[PDB]
């Protein structure tokens, strides 16, 4: 209802208005991946347990590559894989 | 007919509304009903019926009053009211949303400030609102979007080019998750310097003259002078970068790489045993830093996923008690813990002691009135004994507070009050349905007087002997408590009470019922009556 | 100790009044017999009433292993920007920047049990 | 010093360096609770005979609980002495009902009692000890302030040192009714939360779907726990 | 509003006054007026377990 | 190393088995291979990933498959992984001792006076969490307290530190189990490797369990999240958390006070 950026209330009509309707057939036949358009009607009954449906591990805090040589090379805990 | 009349007479709307109002704490029913109401208005505009818009506003208000921890739906209804024309109602919805988390929710501050970047029409009020968000929520770990937005607003609105340096210098000491973008902005803004006189935008001139041994007004060849300035400031920034990098790397690699859920799902959800444990570990780390805004922020962040598990409520209440000596804060924590937690035993038991330390006992009586009226004066037939016993201790304390003593030796009447003994006897008459039977029998024998022990032995124990109920005659712990009542008298001698217990109790109990009494009476006889062991053995022997 | 404190919370709330209770409250050790038996359940030691050099700042994020983490002395993370704009902020004072890789472990298991 | 209110009032009038001027735009709200009304009425009539109507106002409840009343005491445009006097009298009276039912003096404070209370102030304060602020207040607009375990003279000195440093100003006109509505709303919410306490099991949680939603999951978690116990037993076995 | 009634089970299953209303009070669920008997007939077993 | 190669522009009649046969067993050993198909249609999009163990074999396969005939078209098996400022942090390992293991939940206790028993030492460490064994070495004035939770070990070390047991101050640290100590003694007598093993996990996620929760004692459980669902028994099995737990614990502590006032147990 907020983060999908297409079911947004104030600026969702601007997203739904100019689709760039791809009057070229090659622009529609180029991409062959899924759209994954999340509708507004998705409720809490779908995906009840967020850990069984496989999540992603969060990204680490990125550091500057010019100052990457001063990282602590020894970690606190043993991390596997 | 319009869409509102067709919405009333529709068959699905009544069924969805009754399934919502049948189980109000099922959030999926609320979301299906809300999506059906929004689907009923496929054009959403200001030209629709206000008789349906009032129903939409009442539905959102009921959903946000039933579930105030939903972060996205305050944003949804606030931008809905912004779509419907007005912004004062949207500001009221944002204010009650930020009050629902008590000013410590990052997403609502971020969405409210992205809203306020267009609607405020005033610069000083925007700066006061962003500084309020800075002093309350500005120490959040994942607040990169908030500080990126605030630096963007400073770089777009301010023309003096001084407040940006101040805020970015503050950010270079805060342990943020996305922190290296701010260091990269700092390093490319040091590169974007034009002369030496802008070094007063960083610090004062005496701190440059003392710590870095550099002058602003040093005139001459300022090329290598400014290059040495850049090198020394880059070295100081590199040292502070190592400090903040070690802090953020420690917090991530120990704590933040384990928590996968940071949002409020539902009161019906389940959170894994890893995440609860890592929230407790992260808050134990957070208490040690002794930064108060960050500590209250991280406790609110831990109240975000799992406020129904009641552990972080009691932990944050105990932290406000012992570490700060701010106990009204813990009282408000335990008051708001009643509104969300499902296991309301330990929070109310701690809140009793919190109220009793404050010496506000009319508030304690008004609180206990809500428990004794929540059952409609039927607290003796409750399944959970932990509620009734924690009620009964402090209700006995209040009855000792109001009424004076009846017995001698300055002994005030405890559980044997006219408003208390009937509630105990109403529970003891069930004998198989209500647990905590022997707890009262061990706690009604804690008076130790001459007339009060006689009073207790006359009201219940002689009455159990007179009726002859099967459950108390079968259990030997009942007779153990009855013998402990007489044997610890403070007025009788040893020989008279010993003759009493041996002669006029042990022949009274049944011989065929002694199979469950003898494992409980043998311990008492080995405890206090050593020479009376073989006498009791010859009474309960295998042959007549 | 938990059994004694729970039995005292059972007995004291049923055999005392506010007149005895309010005279027993002292401010030298914040002693209150209703709430003090609850806080003393978790830890056996409990005091009633220089932080960076103690034994709690060092093993905060991880127990057993001690370390001296680097910090900033004149930290401005608590002061709002409405007060930091009043005067230019001084240089950051540094400490413990020579132990960013050095960590020590009080290894008792090898020294007292393996190597005797 | 002594245990009398008026001697400490004379002392706090003497050596507080021209403390006769009141505070511009000053407001204080003390919500209190009494078991009975008839004992409260004589002390409040004596207080209105001592303190004027324009400075202090009183607000009753709606009698919804019928056992525990809730009375607002609003001190508006008050001086520093009348605030100390009113707070000393009310903090003595709302604890004398539990400690000393036989003393029978509404303006003489005994030695066995310690003053401990909680009073609200508006948010627009500027302070630039026994009275402390609170963290995580329950009121959206107002700030709760705590005093704990003091004698009479310490209460006088601490309240005067608190009001000599704080700076009030620009209060809203009908903020009293706003605080009344918000206070009633918050405590009606927690009373409804206590009303939700017997309705946990089978009442309003949709148990018929919640059993079937978690029936394989708890079984698989129990199988994981049994596998964890067996793997721990294999890990601790010497063999 | 016509053809509406505001009701919450938190004040009805606890058997308190003011459990139903016709005006927009904060914290109540709006249901239809003709289905209030269907709401009262649905929570019969909880009231029967509360009385017994 | 796990070098990854991205094959692209494949034909429609090429499944994962044909890609695994063309990638593995040809002068290399591909560890994994997966063709990225559609989300709802099931057809392949023409792209696939192949992750091998060695980087040299994957580089040789990418150099040999550059332009090979793959189901009538090209293979395009060039590598996918392997001047920006932002790079992910990389770390080494602490070589897995018994201090730097986050799953290490057993506490080594020392400094005893060789006088405390096993049931009494159980009674010291009982309310901090559920426990499995309290056995101690004889004549060594030390012991081992293994919990199930790591937060329970944190609470035990944070509370029990500096607590004198029988007029003798305690020393709390970490340590391995008895079998791992015997393996370390057997590997240290010859001094060949002296390598340790990590303690096994919990096979997370675990929705029912609540950490730092103890229970000593039909069951009609509603499995509500505010209460407790499952728990570890006190020796050991898995028990469903009933409602009459605080009642049984209260009866047990009253029985413990009654049997400790006389001297039937010292714990």
């Amino acid at each position: 209802k907020v983060f999908v950026d297409a079911n947004r209330f104030d600026i969702g009509d601007l997203v739904k208005a100019s689709k760039l309707p791809q009057r070229a057939n090659e622009k529609s036949a180029h991409h062959s991946f899924k759209q994954t358009s999340r509708s507004r009607d998705e409720t809490c009954e779908s995906n009840p347990f967020p850990r069984l449906n496989n999540p992603k591990k969060l990204e680490p805090p990125k550091i500057l590559s010019q100052w990457s040589n001063t990282i602590p090379k020894t970690s606190i805990f043993y991390s596997v894989d | 007919m319009d869409k509102y009349t067709a919405l009333i007479h529709d068959e699905n709307f009544s069924t969805l509304t009754l399934n919502v109002s049948r189980y109000p704490k099922s959030l999926a029913y609320w979301e299906k009903l809300l999506n059906y109401i929004v689907k009923a208005s496929a054009p959403i505009c200001k030209s629709t019926e206000p008789q349906l818009l009032k129903l939409i506003r009442c539905t959102y208000s009921s959903m946000l009053n039933e579930f105030p921890y939903l972060e996205n739906y305050y944003i949804d209804f606030a931008l809905l009211e912004y779509k419907l024309g007005n912004v004062s109602m949207s500001h009221k919805i944002f204010q009650r949303g930020l009050q629902a988390f008590n000013q410590r929710s990052l997403l609502l501050w971020t969405s409210y400030l992205k809203f306020c970047n267009n609607v405020i029409s005033h610069q000083k009020q925007l700066f006061k609102k962003y500084e309020t968000a800075e002093e309350y929520v500005g120490l959040h770990f994942f607040s990169g979007e908030f500080w990126d937005l605030y630096l963007e607003q400073i770089s777009s609105r301010c023309t003096s080019s001084k407040k940006y340096w101040n805020v970015l210098r503050k950010i270079l000491e805060i342990p943020l998750h996305s922190f290296s973008k701010f260091y990269a902005l700092w390093l490319q803004r040091i590169d974007d310097i034009m002369d030496l006189k802008q070094l007063s935008q960083l610090t004062s001139k005496d701190e440059l003259l003392k710590k870095l041994k550099i002058d602003i007004n040093y005139s001459g060849r300022k090329g290598p002078y400014l290059q040495d300035a850049k090198k020394k400031l880059k070295k100081i920034t590199k040292e502070m970068y190592m400090v903040v990098q070690y802090q953020v790397l420690e917090i991530y690699s120990i704590f933040e790489s384990k928590i996968y859920i940071n949002y409020y799902t539902s009161p019906e959800t389940l959170v894994s045993s890893d995440e609860i444990e890592t929230w407790i570990k992260y808050l134990d780390y957070t208490i040690t830093l002794q930064t108060d805004s960050l500590t209250h922020l991280n406790f609110q962040r831990a109240l975000l996923p799992l406020a129904h598990y009641d552990l972080v409520w009691i932990k944050y209440s105990k932290w406000l008690i012992n570490s700060k000596n701010d106990l009204l804060g813990a009282k408000n924590v335990l008051l708001m813990g009643l509104k969300f937690s499902l296991k309301k035993t330990e929070i109310i038991k701690l809140l009793y002691s919190v109220i009793c330390k404050l010496n506000e006992y009319v508030l304690l009586r008004n609180l206990l009135e809500k428990i004794e009226s929540s059952y409609s004066d039927n607290v003796e037939n409750v399944d959970d004994f932990e509620i009734f016993w924690d009620y009964l201790q402090f209700k006995t304390f209040c009855q000792n507070s109001l009424y004076s003593s009846r017995y001698s030796d300055s002994q005030s009447n405890g559980l044997l009050n006219k408003e208390l003994f009937d509630k105990v006897w109403k529970r003891l008459s069930c004998k198989e349905k209500k647990s905590g039977q022997e707890i009262l029998l061990n706690n009604l024998v804690q008076f130790y007087s001459k007339d009060t022990v006689e009073f207790v032995e006359k009201n219940i124990f002689q009455k159990i002997i007179e009726f002859g109920w099967e459950y108390y005659l079968q259990n030997g712990m009942f007779w153990n408590c009855y013998c402990r009542l007489i044997y610890f008298d403070t007025s009788r001698s040893y020989l008279d009470k010993r003759q009493y217990i041996v002669r006029k109790i042990w022949p009274q109990i049944d011989k065929k019922f002694a199979q469950s009494v003898l494992p409980s009476l043998t311990e008492f006889c080995e405890s206090y009556f050593p020479e009376e062991m073989d006498t009791l053995e010859e009474m309960f022997t295998e042959e007549p | 100790m938990n059994d004694i404190l729970t039995d005292y919370k059972t007995f004291y709330l049923t055999h005392s009044n506010i007149v005895t209770y309010e005279s027993s409250i002292i401010d030298s050790n914040t002693f209150d017999p209703i709430l003090y038996p609850e806080l003393k359940m978790s830890n056996p030691k409990y005091d009633p009433v220089d932080w960076h050099k103690k034994t709690e700042w060092k093993e905060a994020g991880h127990i057993g292993i001690t370390t001296e983490r680097p910090q900033i002395s004149n930290s401005i993370i608590e002061c709002n920007s409405g007060t930091l704009i009043q005067k230019p902020i001084s240089l950051p004072n540094f400490r413990n920047l020579e132990k960013i890789n050095q960590v020590k472990i009080n290894d008792l298991y090898t020294e007292e049990f393996l190597k005797e | 010093q002594s245990f009398d209110i008026w001697k400490n009032l004379d002392r706090i009038r003497s050596t507080k360096k021209n403390a006769g001027q009141f505070i511009k735009g000053s407001l204080l709200i003390l919500p209190m609770r009494t078991e009975d009304k008839q004992q409260f009425d004589e002390c409040m009539d004596e207080l209105h005979k001592y303190i004027s109507k324009d400075i202090l106002r009183c607000y009753p409840q709606k009698e919804q609980k019928d056992e525990g009343m809730l009375f607002y005491i609003v001190l508006k445009d008050f001086n520093i002495l009348d605030s100390c006097f009113v707070l000393s009298v009310l903090l003595a009276f709302q604890k004398r009902l539990w400690m000393a039912p036989s003393e029978k003096s509404y303006f003489r404070v005994p030695k066995n009692i310690n003053l401990t209370g909680s009073f609200y102030l508006p948010k627009n304060i500027e302070t630039g000890s026994s009275i402390v602020e609170v963290g995580f207040n329950v009121v959206p607009d107002f700030q709760q302030f705590q005093v704990k375990a003091c004698h009479v003279s310490k209460f006088m000195n601490e309240l005067s040192n608190f009001f000599s440093q704080v700076e009030f100003g620009k209060c809203e006109a009908n903020v009293i009714n706003y605080f009344k509505r918000e206070y009633n709303r918050t405590y009606s919410q927690i009373s409804l939360a206590l009303y939700e306490l017997p309705l946990i099991g089978d009442g309003l949680f949709d148990i018929k779907s919640y059993i079937s939603k978690t029936r394989p999951i708890i079984e698989t978690s129990k199988a994981q726990m049994i596998k964890h116990i067996s793997e721990m037993k294999a890990y601790n076995e010497i063999s | 509003m016509r053809d509406i009634v505001f009701v919450s089970p938190q004040l009805y299953l606890s058997s308190q006054e003011g459990w139903k209303s016709d005006s927009a009070k904060s914290g109540f669920i709006p249901i239809l007026k003709n289905d209030l008997q269907r709401f009262q007939d649905s929570l019969k077993h909880i009231v029967d377990a509360r009385n017994s | 190393n796990n070098c990854s190669i991205f094959v692209g522009d494949l034909a429609p009649n090429v499944t994962e088995s044909q890609l695994f046969e063309l990638f593995i067993n040809r002068y290399a050993s591909t560890s994994h291979a997966k063709i990225v198909h559609d989300q709802v249609t099931g057809m392949s999009k023409g792209y696939g990933f192949v992750k091998f163990t060695n980087s040299d074999e994957q580089q040789l396969a990418l150099s040999e498959m550059q332009g090979v005939f793959l189901n009538g078209r090209a293979i395009k098996v060039g590598p996918t992984s392997g001047m920006s400022q932002f790079i992910y942090p990389v770390q080494q390992q602490p070589s897995l001792n018994h201090f730097t293991d986050p799953n290490n939940t057993t506490v080594f206790i020392g400094g005893l006076s060789s006088l405390v028993t096993e049931d009494e030492l159980r009674a010291y460490f009982q309310p901090f969490g559920t426990i499995v064994y309290v056995k101690i070495p004889v004549g060594k004035c030390c012991g081992f307290v293994q919990y199930v939770d790591r937060l329970s070990a944190e609470a035990a070390i944070a509370g029990m530190q500096g607590f004198p047991i029988a007029n003798s101050r305690v020393r709390l640290s970490w340590g391995r189990s008895a079998k791992q100590t015997a393996l370390l003694q057997q590997a240290m007598l010859s001094n060949s490797l002296q390598v340790q093993q990590q303690q096994p996990g919990l096979q997370q996620p675990n929705y029912g369990y609540i950490p730092s929760s103890t229970c000593e004692a039909n069951v009609s459980s509603t499995m509500l999240p505010g209460c407790q669902i499952l728990n570890y028994s006190n020796p050991q099995q898995v028990i469903m958390q009933g409602s009459e737990a605080v009642v049984n614990s209260t009866n047990a502590m009253l029985n413990r006070l009654e049997q400790g006032s006389n001297g039937f147990m010292f714990a």
